[PDB]
């Protein structure tokens, strides 16, 4: 009954997480740039949807923030489960997890279902941005649950366009400010149409800071 | 086989998902809920998802709790399955956390119920789509609507005809005026999105409302007071 | 390729095996409920079983009952209407364990619901082969009639015929109102339209006569009808 | 799948298991009043094997013997089977337990795949179970269908059919044990593709005087050898 | 009772910059016959965290293997050391993980919080967790009490780690004169941001 | 019915072989390089890895075991923590340290059972698991998808691990010390890249040696790497 | 055919394919035939013999002192079947000190046909029991693989049991009316009309009013045969 | 697949997956063992890559316990789950019965897992052949071949692998029941050289007694491949 | 212990000892009995240190993560509905004898939580040894609405009174005054030699180790 639809093939590739990769790729921008003193993850997104009711922008803990490019279902599950793997880790240790160690327990979570039997990959990926004792740090997880370490990225439609544009803009020793007002030009490469977190805990910008960028 | 189980394709949809979506559309029901200042309000058809039948039986409209209720429309045994869901998972949220879940609560859980379903290749997925309204601790209405997808969204106004509300509510923009007008807004937005003329009878009209949390579903003499004030 | 499998949905959102299954009880013998004046009349046609010769006298019943006052009957599988009914019978004995009075008739059907709607969830299960009658009549709320369909469908009638010819029952059926009826005067009207008989019907009611509880009808009353 | 059945109504995996116990090497059981005797051909595919390790007439228990044929480590663990299960018979109820018993044991084991009320496959193996009851000798033959007959006499293995043939054309009832033998090793000897001699046939017996599991020798072969024609 | 079948005592202290963790060297049976003189109850879990364990031999043991597998994996799976509070909180939630069948042990931890700036941690527990950070010094074993009395009369605040050396292991060797299953031999392990200076003292053993 | 949707994954194909197995094999043979030498001073790993990417290759197990992956990156994050959690439980069991090869003899296990039960893939990783003990001395060990594995003094796995093996056997020695091994390092990563020069920002290098009598590990910076790229350039 | 891979699959005509092949199973058994009077209970069925030097396969078996059945299809599954109503007839007069109600027997063994139809990793019995008893009064069951149950006057089922049922149709009138021996005597020629019967390819036990389950003797069998002839 | 049946019947009566885990089998490497009076050799053999791989660390001439000893040909790790289980109840058999475990039970035991394994769902056959060597109770010496069906039997002399009925041929006509020790290790390396390229990193020759299983130093190995060759001119 | 806790206008003040004993032995002389469960609920504890303090991290977390999955202000409710189910999952054991304040949507609430799983509502309570004491106090001078200064004077009195009438408390008060918006954690809100000669004590070896 319980066995893997997720399988290698004749090449040596699985499949399934190829889809999810594609799937992934066709989903909304979402990106992280790291600043020498933060970092912050931004996002994209009919005159009735309610915004507040719909972030991509969530905050895993005091000094950590997720987002996501992909299904907002497998978003919301791995989202609970983050939580709950970052309160676990504070019932042990009585500190707040760190972000290496959190990103790596969620990617063991995400390659289990790529092995187990009757479950589909998730088909996410997801940039958790934090700050510990030892600095800033911006992950990617993708659906394969292999985890990359980022100075900055971007995760959804035309992502090679928009790494090319961070890459051609991004600089080692910058400010918060410089950072985000680069994050806002490659997203744009409205102020309805943008999220974005900062990390003091982990801080959402408010629609009016958003419209002063 | 690809667009059988719950697995990725080729080009990365879930074809079962919209599958799914395609028979709730199948059930040609129509449900609208519209929020008001202090209140919210969920208009349904009183017609069976497709003589001697019992037309006061055919109800889309369900009560989760005294306070919350819900319109969900799809395959019949799917809605009421999702109907007694939300109930049991409301029923655990009062005796484990000691307070009545609202109604964002309740769609998110139930959407996380709906994605083990959209990922666990061995169920189907449940055809039911489902308004959500209530009362929250702020004394504001919230009003929620999600999908087969495990999808939830906050609305101002849902049906599950966009531009028809949007129209309606920029033309719009007392508690018991609150009230009447917002019942007003929902009965001709449903008139409008059908395109012909409502009876009485064959239409379900519920609101939450801050000066009466309880959801309650309002008698067929003020729904034929209501359209008959429409027209006029 | 999407009617292998009761958890895959068609194209067009389409369940074929329960479409299939559907078939399969308008296939299988007439049954039917009617809610008069007085009471509640629950009346199978077992015409598939003409043939059977023998088959000991009105042995074959497909009527069956809860706690005395609810009539429970159904058009498909022997096995899978005895499947469902035993589990009507204990949810009702659960339900008195709780709470020391009889289930409504109306929480009972949507619990028989919700049990034949979990067997169409699953690619390991065989979805039931029944729809289901369950009727009931008091002496304040007079009759209460629901037909389940195997999908889990609940819905309440006045009248209502599940089976064979079941169409051309209805039609017949529909061109009186029986509510203003006594049961003894629509006994001979079942009997005139299965004929456009002793001992391929079986018969019930629950009415005033009989206390409004359960009883099949003796046969000294069907007879001269 | 392991549990469908054929559009006439048979299991194919318990057809296709009736193939199996056609192959392997020819044994015979005879059964006369005084006692039940099973003879079986050996055959050695090589020079270099241990001749006894090899073993065809097991004891299934103290007054039970049986032959096999078809998938060898399938037949071990059905006669591990009953083995343990005649023991337990023994230790709950003090008695040596009736062969048909046995028989049906191994039967309701045979096909314990099917899941009805854990193996995974049906058992490609045939048994002549032999051996003495309070109610005297007695052969049954069971085989993966899981339906047991008993038998007067009976052969299986590869040259079963003509084995089965001179067993029914050279059979009485009162043939005596002595004669049970010869018959057994005639038959052998014509169904058999070698030179009948001692290390070539194995025979044991369980007879009536004893309700004993007994295995043969040399001298007790060649005893049957000299008196044949 | 169970705690005076080995006896045994830890004692910790704090200076300036530096951190005393210091235990009597006694592993006894039924409570009074000496079987063992070189038992040591201090444990080096990392340079900046060390553990004393006090109570019955084989729990200390059983809970010197736990933390060990634990602050191994913590640290193998960060590639850096485990901080001395999360290994305090770890080893108060790991004693309440078995409130009702507990390792009667009574732990202390000891070492340097990192900010660089190395400010000396201690804490003590019970056996079932209840933990009490202390600044100046910190207590456990049979001669709770004793021990009190020296670190309440003869600690002095910011001392060198000649003078804590000095003080801790009067303090020790005062209280354990007046013990009769706790004794035969005393270690003491002065830790400095650079260095760590272990000595056996010169103990009754009686 | 759902066999119909199994693919029967722990099964034999008609020729004795593992299907699944052999398209694990491939999918390692597409991974990037990652060799493995023993020189008398103590045992060497190296490895080759868009600008913005803030060690991805090489993962310490243990004080005196550490493991060069290729393959599927999250599996080898798996089983890299399957052998943490098993070196850590042989301690806590015997107040020893694992011998190497007893580690690998588990893992190797952990590998072939998801090859022989359910009806699970198995993991699309090999392992170069280097380390130190007592009984043994310095080891290096293969290990393949199907659980089999393998002792060296000198391996690469991965893409044109054929090339670097030519290049390990003709130049690898019984007695090189610390610094002529990593230079021989440096030389079959470049030829397997078909280099001339490799460049130091796509290399992973480390080394585990024996120091007064305690394990120690050295994972190379990259100006560390670049000191060593000129050593081996000069000559 | 994609629609008779597994139990849990409707055909598009609403047919279930693999319980309709279990109940195929039931046509290639032998022929049994049971009929009953206002006290009796007859059961007759043909035994099959497999070689000369076989023995007769058992055909009825007893339940419980007044309940007995008979089988037509696989043995196997007949055997659990038998075993599960023996277990339950003791268990009934072990809790409570009656006889079980032989309606609520056949109702508890049409629940256990019926379960299997329900699961993919199951499969339906392949045979069907006619189940002959005397609770207050003579009784027959038919049970099937679909879990559908019957109580009849005059049964038969096996191969050729078109004829049996044409002789039974004919005679139903009087078997109501008919004494011990003429009933006996019906049922036997019924069974030779299904078809010559001897003491040993013929099985008959009769139940009834103060007459618990009893498989007639040889002498009887013999003495009625001849009767028939 | 976790309880779906793998090892099937086909439509002739053969079980498939058996005869696939009998091909991994011959894939296998040679392996040949010789019964004396009271000792055994097992002569395996094994292929390195010179200079690179080290030739200690693999092992297919296993010693399962005190008196029994294993040779393997088929896949190596499910030959080393094999031996890992059979260690377990060699060790089990010492700890209920307070006795070793003789060489026959111990077949009987990897036989039985190993029909086990083709009788299970949701699990693989192994696809290995096992030749034991050892000791039964009554002390006297024994040689069983165990197969990947699950089938065992005792032999006087015999090799698996690759290439194994050229190896059994020519061990018919040599086998000269009991020879002493030095000829016997002789006859079980020519007989095994007779399939693989004669050189002595192609052999591995183990010899086991009552007291225990010793190897053979290669000096012995080298000296016997020149005679070989001197014998083959 | 003395903890005590009342609800004054738009605000609940607790008020506790800092003294911990192993019996007779004042163990800690600063310990600190005011736990954190989220910004507007506290919780103060009498009984078996351990249990207290675990149940109470427990209860914080997992009201954390409330928290993070309603987007809603916690509530004093749910704590004290979480801490009873807990408390009496455990038959009687796990003693935890628990002051509860908090600020919630509902106003300023106050629970008492036995350890065997009861819960009240109240005005002002006192857990601990020294809780009789603190009750004289509160009762004797307690009034329905006062000044969040007034709050803090009778909490302040009370646990003196606890501290120098009971063996079981002392050290110094610890107040905490949580409101809707915030809270202000008193720690301190009122806190009522030989050096020996270098090389005086004999050893037997020394190592020195370098890090």
């Amino acid at each position: 009954y319980s066995f893997s639809l997720t399988t290698f093939s004749p090449t040596g590739k699985l499949v399934q997480i190829e889809y999810a990769l594609n799937r992934v790729s066709s989903s909304s921008p979402a990106l992280g740039i790291r600043a020498k003193n933060g970092v912050i993850i931004a996002t994209e997104k009919n005159e009735l949807i309610e915004e507040n009711s719909i972030f991509k922008i969530q905050q895993i803990s005091e000094h950590i923030g997720i987002v996501y490019a992909g299904m907002p279902g497998d978003f919301r599950v791995l989202l609970k489960r983050a939580r709950k793997e970052a309160i676990r880790y504070s019932l042990q240790y009585g500190s707040e997890i760190l972000v290496k160690e959190l990103v790596k327990i969620i990617a063991s979570i995400v390659q289990e279902f790529t092995q187990t039997g009757g479950v589909r990959p998730f088909g996410l990926s997801l940039l958790i941005c934090g700050v510990d004792v030892y600095g800033y740090h911006l992950y990617q997880i993708d659906p394969s649950g292999c985890y990359f370490n980022w100075m900055a990225t971007c995760v959804g439609k035309d992502y090679q366009n928009n790494m090319s544009f961070l890459e051609k803009r991004y600089n080692k020793d910058i400010e918060i400010e410089d950072a985000i007002h680069t994050a806002i030009l490659t997203l744009k490469e409205n102020e309805k149409n943008i999220e974005i977190g900062v990390a003091k805990p982990f801080k959402i910008l408010t629609q009016n800071e958003i419209k002063d960028y | 086989y690809d667009r059988h189980l719950t697995i990725f394709s080729p080009d990365g949809n879930l074809y079962q998902i919209e599958y799914a979506i395609k028979a709730v559309k199948n059930t040609n029901i129509t449900s609208v809920g519209v929020k008001g200042e202090n209140c919210a309000v969920i208009i349904s058809q009183k017609k069976m998802a497709t003589k001697l039948l019992d037309y006061n039986n055919i109800t889309n409209i369900y009560n989760i709790t005294d306070e919350i209720g819900c319109s969900m429309v799809g395959m019949p045994g799917d809605c009421l399955s999702m109907v007694y869901k939300a109930r049991s998972e409301a029923s655990e949220f009062l005796y484990s956390n000691g307070y009545n879940v609202n109604a964002e609560t309740l769609c998110r859980n139930i959407c996380d119920k709906i994605q083990v379903y959209t990922q666990h290749a061995y169920m189907r997925l449940h055809a039911c789509s489902g308004m959500i309204i209530g009362i929250d601790e702020n004394n504001k209405p919230e009003l929620f609507k999600f999908d087969p997808s495990g999808f939830c969204a906050g609305y101002r106004a849902c049906v599950i005809s966009i531009s028809v509300l949007e129209r309606l509510l920029e033309k719009r923009k007392t508690i018991d005026e609150d009230i009447r007008n917002t019942t007003i807004l929902a009965i001709e937005a449903l008139q409008t999105i059908l395109a012909f003329d409502l009876k009485a009878s064959e239409i379900e009209v519920a609101i939450v409302s801050t000066k009466n949390r309880n959801f309650t579903q309002i008698s067929e003499k003020e729904i034929d007071n209501y359209l008959t004030y429409i027209a006029e | 390729g999407y009617d292998l499998s009761v958890s895959t949905f068609s194209p067009d959102g389409r369940l074929y095996q329960v479409e299939y299954i559907y078939k399969s009880i308008n296939n299988n013998n007439t049954a039917l409920c009617l809610e008069c004046k007085d009471g509640i009349i629950c009346c199978c046609i077992n015409s598939n079983m003409d043939k059977n010769k023998m088959i000991k006298k009105n042995s074959y019943n497909r009527i069956y009952h809860v706690n005395n006052n609810i009539i429970i009957t159904y058009s498909g599988f022997d096995g899978d209407a005895r499947n469902i009914i035993d589990r009507a019978r204990s949810e009702a004995n659960t339900y008195y364990y709780n709470f020391h009075t009889n289930i409504p008739l109306h929480i009972l059907v949507n619990r028989i619901s919700l049990y034949i709607h979990a067997y169409t969830l699953y690619w390991h299960m065989r979805p039931f082969a029944a729809s289901i009658i369950i009727s009931s009549f008091n002496e304040k709320d007079k009759g209460d009639i629901y037909c389940i369909e195997p999908n889990g469908a609940c819905y309440k009638y006045s009248g209502i015929v599940i089976g064979k010819n079941k169409e051309m029952f209805k039609t017949e059926i529909e061109k009186k109102d029986y509510k203003d009826i006594n049961v003894r005067d629509a006994i001979e009207d079942i009997y005139k339209f299965i004929l456009t008989l002793q001992n391929l019907v079986n018969f019930s009611w629950i009415c005033k006569e009989s206390s409004y509880e359960f009883q099949n009808i003796h046969e000294e009353i069907l007879t001269p009808a | 799948g392991v549990n469908t059945f054929s559009p006439e109504g048979r299991l194919f995996q318990v057809e296709y298991a009736l193939g199996a116990i056609k192959l392997g090497s020819t044994a015979v059981g005879i059964c006369v009043n005084d006692g039940v005797i099973l003879a079986s051909e050996r055959r050695i595919s090589s020079t270099l094997i241990e001749k006894d390790s090899v073993e065809k007439l097991l004891s299934i228990d103290d007054h039970i013997g049986c032959a096999m044929s078809g998938l060898m480590a399938d037949a071990r663990t059905l006669i591990d089977y009953a083995r343990v299960e005649c023991n337990h018979y023994k230790f709950i109820y003090n008695e040596n337990i009736n062969i048909k018993s046995c028989v049906e044991l191994i039967s309701e084991l045979a096909l314990d795949f099917s899941n009805l009320s854990i193996m995974s496959r049906p058992f490609g193996v045939a048994l002549l179970i032999g051996g003495v009851d309070k109610n005297g000798p007695c052969l049954w033959y069971t085989e993966p269908s899981g339906t047991n007959t008993r038998f007067s006499a009976a052969s299986i293995g590869s040259a079963q059919e003509g084995a089965e043939l001179l067993l029914q054309e050279n059979y009485k009832k009162d043939m005596t044990f002595e004669q049970a033998e010869i018959l057994a090793l005639t038959v052998l000897r014509q169904v058999m593709e070698d030179k009948l001699s001692t290390s070539n046939v194995e025979i044991c017996a369980i007879k009536k005087s004893d309700q004993t599991f007994y295995k043969y020798n040399t001298d007790d072969i060649s005893r049957i050898i000299d008196v044949l024609p | 009772s169970i705690y005076n079948y080995n006896g045994g005592c830890v004692l910790g202290m704090s200076g300036s910059n530096c951190v005393a963790i210091a235990c009597d060297l006694r592993l006894g049976a039924n409570t009074f016959t000496t079987v063992s003189t070189k038992f040591s109850k201090i444990f080096k879990m990392n340079n900046n965290v060390y553990v004393g364990l006090s109570g019955l031999a084989t729990d200390i043991q059983t809970l010197y293997e736990i933390l060990r597998y634990r602050v191994n994996l913590y640290e193998v799976r960060q590639d850096a050391e485990m901080d001395v509070e999360c290994f305090a909180n770890m080893l108060s939630s790991i004693l309440y993980s078995n409130r009702f069948s507990p390792y009667f042990v009574n732990p202390i931890v000891v070492g340097f919080k990192l900010k660089v700036n190395y400010e000396p941690y201690l804490t003590a527990y019970d056996l079932i967790g209840a933990k009490c950070e202390t600044r100046d010094f910190v207590v456990n074993g049979v001669t709770s009490e004793q021990l009190f009395g020296m670190c309440e009369s003869l600690y002095v605040k910011d001392q060198d780690e000649n003078g804590l050396f000095e003080t801790i292991s009067q303090c020790l060797l005062s209280a354990l004169d007046r013990d009769c299953i706790s004794g035969w031999g005393a270690e003491v392990l002065v830790l400095t941001p650079e260095k760590i200076i272990k000595k056996k003292l010169k103990a009754r053993m009686d | 019915m759902a066999r119909r949707y199994d693919s029967r994954t722990t099964t034999f194909s008609p020729e004795g072989r593992l299907y699944q197995v052999e398209y694990a094999l491939e999918a390692i043979n597409n991974a990037s390089i990652t060799i493995g030498l023993i020189t008398k001073d103590g045992v060497i790993l190296g490895a080759d890895k868009s600008k913005l990417i803030d060690y991805e290759k090489i993962y310490k197990i243990d004080k005196h075991i550490f493991c060069g992956v290729a393959g599927l990156n999250a599996d080898a994050n798996i089983l890299i923590n399957q052998s943490r959690l098993y070196a850590q439980r042989y301690l806590y069991n015997y107040n020893e340290v694992q011998p190497v090869s007893q580690l690998v003899v588990q893992i190797c296990d952990i590998k072939q059972s998801y090859t022989q039960y359910g009806g699970l893939r198995p993991y699309g990783v090999s392992f170069l698991i280097g380390g130190y003990d007592t009984k043994d001395g310095y080891q290096l060990y293969h290990t393949d998808p199907s659980g089999n594995y393998s002792g060296w003094f000198a391996t690469a796995i991965g893409t044109n691990n054929l090339t670097a093996s030519s290049v390990l056997k003709q130049e690898w020695k019984n007695d090189m010390t610390l610094e002529e091994g990593l230079l021989l390092a440096l030389k079959t990563l470049a030829k397997s890249t078909d280099t001339e020069i490799p460049k130091s920002e796509k290399i992973e290098l480390a080394y585990l040696t024996n120091k007064d009598g305690e394990v120690y590990q050295k994972y190379l910076t990259e100006k560390e790497i670049e000191e060593l790229i000129k050593l081996y350039t000069q000559k | 055919n994609l629609y008779d891979t597994d139990n849990i699959i409707y055909s598009p005509e609403g047919r279930l394919y693999q319980v309709e092949y279990a109940s195929e199973a039931i046509k290639q058994g032998t022929c049994a035939v049971a009929i009953k009077s206002k006290d009796y209970v007859v059961v007759s069925g043909l035994k099959k013999c497999i070689s000369k030097l076989s023995f007769p396969q058992e055909k009825i078996f007893k339940i419980d002192d007044y309940i007995g059945i008979s089988m037509s299809g696989i043995t196997s599954d007949a055997k659990v079947l038998t075993k599960f109503m023996q277990n339950e007839c003791l268990s009934h007069k072990f809790l409570y000190n009656e006889n079980i109600n032989i309606e609520s027997l056949v109702r508890s063994v049409a629940d256990k046909y019926q379960k299997n139809t329900q699961k993919s990793s199951k499969r339906a019995f392949g045979v069907g029991l006619m189940i002959a008893a005397y609770h207050n009064e003579p009784c027959i069951f038919e049970t099937r693989p679909n879990g559908s149950y019957f109580e009849y006057d005059a049964l038969s089922f096996g191969a050729r049991s078109h004829a049996s049922k044409t002789y039974l149709e004919k005679n139903l009138h009087l078997f109501e009316e008919c004494s011990l021996e003429e009933l006996i005597l019906h049922c036997l020629k019924a069974l030779k009309c299904s078809l010559e019967l001897t003491i040993s390819n013929t099985a008959l036990a009769v139940v009834g009013k103060n007459h618990p389950w009893q498989e007639i003797s040889s002498l009887q069998l013999e003495e009625y045969l001849s009767k028939v002839k | 697949s976790y309880d779906r049946a793998i090892t099937v019947f086909s439509p002739d009566g053969h079980l498939l997956q058996v005869e696939h885990a009998l091909e991994a089998v011959k894939k296998g490497g040679c392996a040949v063992a010789i019964k004396s009076s009271n000792f055994a050799v097992l002569a395996v053999e094994k292929k390195n890559i010179p200079k690179l791989q080290n030739p200690k660390t693999t092992e297919k001439l296993i010693k399962l316990d005190e008196h029994n000893c294993l040779a393997f040909a088929g896949l190596n790790a499910d030959a080393r789950v094999l031996v890992n289980k059979t260690r377990l109840e060699c060790q089990r058999y010492y700890l209920n019965m307070d006795e070793p475990a003789p060489v026959d039970y111990i077949a009987k035991y990897v036989a039985k897992v190993q029909q086990k394994f083709t009788h299970r769902g949701g699990v693989r056959p192994f696809g290995i052949a096992t030749l034991i060597a050892g000791f039964k109770n009554n002390k006297e010496i024994c040689i069983y071949q165990t197969e990947p069906s699950g089938i065992y039997a005792a032999w006087k002399a015999q090799a698996i692998g690759k290439n194994a009925k050229i190896v059994q041929e020519f061990l018919e006509k040599n086998y000269q029941e009991n020879m002493e020790q030095k000829d016997c290790i002789f006859l079980a390396l020519k007989a095994i050289f007779e399939v693989v390229e004669l050189s002595s990193k192609n052999v591995e020759v183990a010899l086991l007694t009552e007291k225990d299983l010793t190897f053979i130093e290669e000096q012995e190995i080298n000296s016997m491949v020149e005679l070989i060759d001197q014998e083959r001119t | 212990t003395t903890i005590c806790g009342l609800v004054c206008q738009n605000a609940v003040i607790l008020g506790a000892d800092t003294r911990a004993t192993e019996g007779p032995i004042v163990a800690d002389k600063n310990c600190s009995k005011l736990h954190y469960i989220s910004k507007n609920i506290w919780c103060a504890g009498a009984g078996v240190a351990g249990d207290l303090e675990h149940t109470t991290l427990w209860l914080q977390h997992n009201v954390e993560l409330h928290r993070l999955n309603t987007n809603t202000q916690p509530r004093v409710s749910m704590c004290v509905s979480r801490l009873t189910q807990e408390l009496f999952k455990y038959q009687g054991y796990k003693v935890c004898a628990i002051v509860l304040g908090g600020v919630d949507v509902n106003g300023p609430q106050l629970y008492g939580i036995h350890p065997h799983g009861s819960s009240c509502l109240l005005p002002f309570t006192a857990l601990g040894s020294g809780s009789l004491n603190a009750m004289a106090v509160l009762e004797a001078k307690y009034r329905d609405n006062m000044t969040i200064e007034e709050g803090k004077n009778l909490v302040c009195e009370a646990i003196c009174a606890g501290i120098f009438n009971d063996l079981g408390s002392g050290g110094n008060v610890d107040i905490c005054v949580i409101t809707k918006d915030s809270y202000q954690h008193i720690r301190p809100y009122k806190e009522p030699p030989t050096i020996y000669p270098k090389g005086t004590t004999p050893i037997l070896s020394e190592k020195i180790e370098y890090i």
